[PDB]
């Protein structure tokens, strides 16, 4: 009871960023590492270690 | 002994 | 075929592991797994003569019985695991009328569970001796705990054990019918309840399981072999 | 004693002010990923019973699988060879982890014990290095921060950081009110996020021992939880049939990935290396790729005969393994 | 501890027959495939035979093929080499070597002490320098050359380095060209180019003195080099 | 002047009978072969023998029936020595394979009903029995293919089996008797015993016991069919030893067209059974 109040206090103190910002950065991470991703961008069969 | 009247059946 | 001396040796190691896994498969396939669901005071610990795991053998067939008392509350999370058991062995204390309605709710939760939708239940009303003593003594009326009992009449099909007072027979079949009513209501034939009256003294409960698991597998085999 | 309700609305209004826009309006101009067709490249057929857990090695060639028959098998995915087969004391094993070093693997289940196995002994056998006891409920998940530290979740509603050599719990996380079903370590390893049957996901601090942020979007048990590669967002699967991206810094849900046809629960959730694709295993016997930014289904890994219990993406991001109750683990490139 | 003591060797008249028995203690003998390697008294190492785990694959060196047969009693943890038609060339110390083969495994990791026998298309490993004088704190580069590229398509270069300190059994230093064996100091390093390889011993210590053998495992017969001594 | 030529009106009546047989059989067997393989749910170790049975029967329906039909029509071999050997080998083995496959599914059914708890045959063993069946069938049919010969009589070309010349024809008598015992008497004994023990158990909820009775009906039909349909087949091939004069007559042509028809008609029954007893097969049949 009192412990739950103490936890709620800390969780409410947390500084927060605007979702227009946080969404932008995750969008940015995806674009920056897009070439790296071998599933979003299909890998050449030779490179594919699972080519079989 | 193949005969002209003999019938030949196959399993 | 284009495999190095070390690749070939690794393939051999894999094949050796595969043979051990095949020997294990035979033991696993031969073992019929049973989930001993129940509550404290059921006597589920001593239904079979032989706490989480107990292994018996009837007619050279080995059965593994798992009692998961370690985790409580919603059992939904851990029941998903036992969706391949041949048959749940539910055990109910007939004597405890107060906890009997609690027992009928667990059966309803287990019978209607998403994962246990094809698993047949081998219900074992235990402590039938206690129930007989209470009915003869009086004091505790099954009518008080359950109002429907006064209307109830012994089923005509019911076969009574020798000398059992008609009221004792009526009581025993009232308890059984409550568990059966839940089973009949929500079943597509995918699974069935096998109700068996048992006592602590009875040592034939392992044989009962044998005969009922033979029917579950039979009905499954009939459909599996495209016969029914 | 009801100041807690006052604090609860204060947290809600702080999140409401922060959510000026939706992730979907921000990424509405981003051009979609396009249908993603992934064919099965490898089928690993070594387990007798249903597969409940799989983990990928750092090398992205070795992978450890758990089965309800009671065995852990390490697989050389590239050659489909079985490197090691570990017999386990308890037939019921609900989780399996692979150490980042590769020196050890762990497994846990209804036993309520997390067993760490030394893969590299001089004797050449795999032996149990340590058995960790203290969880009063099944160990749903375990992940190794390092060779001497493991973070294990439990049905006792508590997660715990254990020093393997001592065998003792360095820290215990007791905030959840429901069985913790999954845990994901952040890339930094400083913070882990765990999803419970209380329909709540809590971010913790491994060093401090406290719940930094509580996220409450789902309507039912959070079956799975994955961290976005950046380590600032996480994605949770639930029986609600909905996957929900959260952002740790915004402290609120960014997006939801639900389809009207999809009504079965999500057993597992993973992200590709770029974090663009949110793979998710469903009890419909198939996994569904989702464009994380656009919230659009972009593909389906339909090759399983029963519930897909686990899904993992290689570190490199080259492949996605998918365990299932059919007893076949399939690699999808 | 891990031990592979072998006995069964002594003086034998030519055309005789002796059985050599390696008793394994402290490891799962069944899991590890075993090999017999011999060192003629004034010469280098030569691979005699290989018994795979499960006894399902046996390979022999052309010199001893037919005359020598290798068996394993997995229950008794014992390796046997029934040698028949013994010739004077057979005289040598025979070492039983354990080898486990899984991805990431180190084959040839443990060698037994050795049993002495006194009788009254092969890839070629060329260690050019028979000897190299060295004083402590220097870096040497023992080099081996190979008739064929030991690099397989898999990307693995099956070249192994072993150090037989004076009076001691050979010890794995480097496995698969670059990987360093466990218990092996960090000073050693393996650098290779498919056909030509080099072992670099930095900050050489008095422990390092001994003969260094390069072996190939790309295919059988396994072939060792002549060896390169490093004298203080 | 070949006496085995028949009027166009006779040929048409025989063609219609054989047409019904051939088309129905392959359609059903092919669909049964497909249902099992197309649906992973229907693709189980249990249905390995059923797909094997469907294959061999479609094979004899298309191979043994169509080819033998023209040969009975004018007793002329329009296929040549090569196809003569081919027909006395694979089509005849397909007949043996179907009868042995029927003995495998019977064993499976017997174990799965009489001893339900005992685990099913291992997938590997199931695959070993499929091969053993086909292997023994090819082995039994080998002598008939080995001595295959196409004598070109002035009247017609005829594919005949030149068994080793013996005064008492001991070799061809032993071969035809062993065939009758191994593919008729021995199967009639193991399929008949298994179905009896299974049917006695199953026969002894109205809908559920009605099913365990419908299965018993199918089983009595299968035992009776395999006995009634195949007996004339064997009698025809063991009669040139009992009475060689009958083969020299003309009516023997029509007799052959009948005995084969009755024996090959067995192929059509297996798909119809799977549809009547199993819903997943009738639904599958419309699905294709
Ligand atoms: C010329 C003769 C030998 C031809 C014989 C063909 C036989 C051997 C073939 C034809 C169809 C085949 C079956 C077709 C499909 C399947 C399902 C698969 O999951 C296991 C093998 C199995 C069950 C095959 C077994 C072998 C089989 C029965």
């Amino acid at each position: 009871a009192r412990k739950l109040v103490e936890q709620l206090k800390m969780e409410a103190n947390i500084d927060r960023i605007k979702v227009s910002k946080a969404a932008a950065d995750l969008m940015a991470y995806c674009e920056a590492h897009a070439k790296e991703d071998p599933l979003l961008t299909p890998v050449p069969a030779s490179e594919n270690p699972f080519r079989e | 002994r193949p005969k002209p009247q003999q019938f030949f059946g196959l399993m | 075929c284009t495999l190095s001396a070390e690749d070939k040796a690794a393939v051999e190691r894999s094949k050796m592991i595969e043979k051990q896994l095949q020997k294990d498969k035979q033991v696993y396939r031969a073992t019929h797994r049973l989930l001993l669901l129940g509550a404290d005071n059921s006597g589920k610990s001593t239904i079979v003569k032989q706490i989480f795991e107990t292994k018996f053998q009837v007619d050279k067939v080995n059965f593994h019985m798992f009692d998961v008392g370690g985790q409580r509350d919603e059992r939904r999370k851990w029941i998903q695991c036992f969706n391949d058991v041949t048959a749940i062995i539910f055990v109910v204390d007939s004597s405890d009328y107060n906890r009997l309605q609690e027992a009928l709710n667990l059966f309803k939760s287990i019978w209607n569970n998403r994962w246990l939708r094809t698993i047949s239940v081998i219900l074992f009303l235990n402590k039938q001796d206690l129930l007989a003593e209470k009915v003869l003594a009086g004091k505790s009326k099954i009518e008080d705990y359950f109002p429907e009992f006064a209307r109830y009449t012994t089923p005509e099909d019911a076969t009574p054990e020798p000398g059992e007072d008609p009221r004792v027979t009526r009581a025993k079949y009232f308890i059984r019918d409550e568990f059966l009513r839940i089973s009949t209501a929500s079943g597509d034939g995918r699974h069935y309840c096998y109700p068996h009256f048992t006592c602590a003294v009875d040592t034939e409960n392992a044989r009962r399981i044998f005969n009922d698991c033979k029917d579950i597998i039979l009905q499954m085999n009939l459909r599996e072999y495209n016969l029914v | 004693r009801q100041e807690a309700e006052q604090l609860k609305n204060q947290i809600r209004d702080a999140r409401k002010a922060c959510a000026d826009a939706t992730l979907s309006q921000i990424t509405n101009n981003i051009d979609p990923v396009g249908r993603i067709q992934m064919r099965t490249r490898r089928t690993l057929r070594g387990h007798l019973a249903k597969i409940y857990a799989m983990h990928w090695g750092t090398d992205s060639r070795l992978l450890v699988s758990a089965s309800q028959d009671g065995k852990l098998i390490i697989w050389d995915s590239y050659t489909t060879n079985k490197v090691h087969a570990i017999p386990l004391r308890s037939s019921w094993v609900m989780t399996c982890a692979y150490a980042p070093s590769g020196n050890y693997v762990a497994c846990g289940g209804l036993d309520n014990i997390c067993s760490i196995y030394n893969l590299k002994t001089r004797e050449g056998n795999v032996r149990v290095s340590r058995e960790l006891a203290g969880h009063t409920g099944y160990l749903s998940c375990c992940r190794f921060l390092d060779d001497n530290q493991i973070v294990t979740s439990s049905g006792d509603t508590t997660c715990a950081l254990w020093d393997i050599e001592t065998g003792q719990q360095t820290t215990t996380f007791t905030g959840h009110t429901g069985d913790v079903m999954s845990l994901s370590l952040a890339p930094d390893t400083r913070l882990f996020v765990s999803g419970a049957c209380d329909a709540s996901a809590k971010l913790w601090d491994v060093r401090e021992g406290m719940c930094r942020q509580t996220f409450t979007g789902h309507e039912s048990d959070i079956n799975a939880i994955c961290f976005f590669p950046n380590g600032n967002a996480f994605a949770t699967g639930s029986d609600d049939a909905t996957c929900r991206l959260f952002d740790l810094r915004a402290d609120q849900e960014l997006m939801t990935y639900s389809h009207d046809n999809i009504i079965c629960g999500i057993t597992s959730v993973s992200f590709s290396k770029s974090g663009r694709l949110l793979l998710a295993g469903y009890d419909d016997f198939n996994c569904n790729v989702w464009d994380a930014l656009k919230a659009d289904r972009a593909g389906v890994l339909a090759g399983h005969d029963n519930r897909v219990s686990c899904l993992g993406v290689t570190d490199d991001g080259m492949a996605v393994a998918t365990g299932s109750w059919d007893s076949f683990l399939k690699i999808w490139n | 501890d891990v031990q592979l003591v072998e006995s069964g060797g002594g003086l034998v008249q030519p055309g005789g027959s002796r059985k050599l028995s390696c008793s394994a203690s402290g490891f799962a003998f069944s899991s590890f495939g075993m090999h017999w390697v011999r060192q003629a008294p004034e010469k280098g190492l030569e691979w005699v035979a290989y018994i795979s785990s499960g006894s399902g694959t046996i390979y022999y060196a052309d010199t001893v093929k037919g005359r020598f047969t290798i068996s394993r009693d997995d229950p008794k943890n014992t390796l046997f080499l029934q040698m028949t038609s013994l010739r004077s060339e057979d005289t040598a110390m025979y070492y039983c070597v354990r080898s486990i083969y899984y991805y990431g495994s180190s084959p040839f990791d443990f060698w037994g002490q050795g049993t002495t026998l006194t009788v009254s298309s092969d890839i070629v490993m060329t260690q050019a320098t028979s000897s190299v004088p060295v004083t402590p704190g220097e870096s040497v580069s023992i080099s081996c050359r190979s008739s064929k590229s030991l690099l397989h398509s898999n990307g693995n270069t099956y070249l192994y380095w072993f150090l037989q300190r004076p009076g001691q059994s050979p010890q794995l230093l480097i496995y698969r060209m670059s990987n360093l064996a466990s218990g092996v100091p960090d000073r050693f390093s393996g650098s290779g180019s498919g056909t030509a390889f080099t072992l670099t011993i930095s900050r050489l210590e008095a422990e390092d003195v001994g003969v260094y053998y390069c072996m190939q495992h790309l295919e059988y017969p396994l072939t060792f080099g002549a060896g390169t001594k490093l004298e203080l | 002047p070949n006496q085995f030529v028949q009027p166009a009106w006779q040929i048409v009546l025989w063609a219609a009978a054989y047409t019904v047989i051939v088309v129905t059989s392959v359609v059903g067997n092919v669909v049964v072969m497909w249902i099992i393989l197309a649906h992973k749910r229907m693709r189980t170790v249990t249905n390995y023998f059923l797909v094997n049975l469907a294959f061999a029967e479609a094979s004899m329906a298309a191979f043994n029936t169509v080819v033998n039909f023209t040969y009975a029509v004018h007793n002329e071999w329009y296929y040549g020595l090569f196809y003569c050997k081919f027909h006395n080998f694979f089509p005849i083995a397909a007949v043996f394979a179907s009868i042995y496959s029927m003995t495998a599914v019977a064993f499976d059914r017997y174990m799965a009903i009489i001893h339900p708890l005992q685990p099913r045959l291992s997938a590997t063993a199931t695959k070993v029995v499929i091969c053993v069946i086909w292997v023994l069938a090819l082995l039994l049919a080998f002598p008939q293919g080995y001595y295959s010969t196409t004598e070109t009589m002035p009247s017609r070309v005829v594919c005949m089996i030149e068994w080793p010349e013996h005064p008492n024809k001991i070799y061809e008598k032993v071969y035809h008797i062993c065939v009758t015992v191994l593919i008729y008497f021995l199967p009639l004994l193991v399929i008949g015993y298994a179905y009896t023990v299974v049917g006695i158990t199953l026969w002894a909820y109205h809908e559920q016991v009605s099913a365990k009775r419908k299965v018993v009906k199918m089983m009595i039909v299968v035992v009776c069919t395999f006995a009634i349909c195949w007996l004339p087949f064997h009698i025809f091939f063991l009669l040139p030893y009992i009475n060689p004069d009958l083969y020299l007559k003309k009516f023997i042509q029509q007799v052959y067209l009948a005995i084969m028809w009755l024996a090959m008609s067995s192929t059509m029954y297996n798909p119809i059974i799977y549809c009547c007893l199993n819903d997943r097969f009738r639904l599958g049949f419309k699905h294709a």
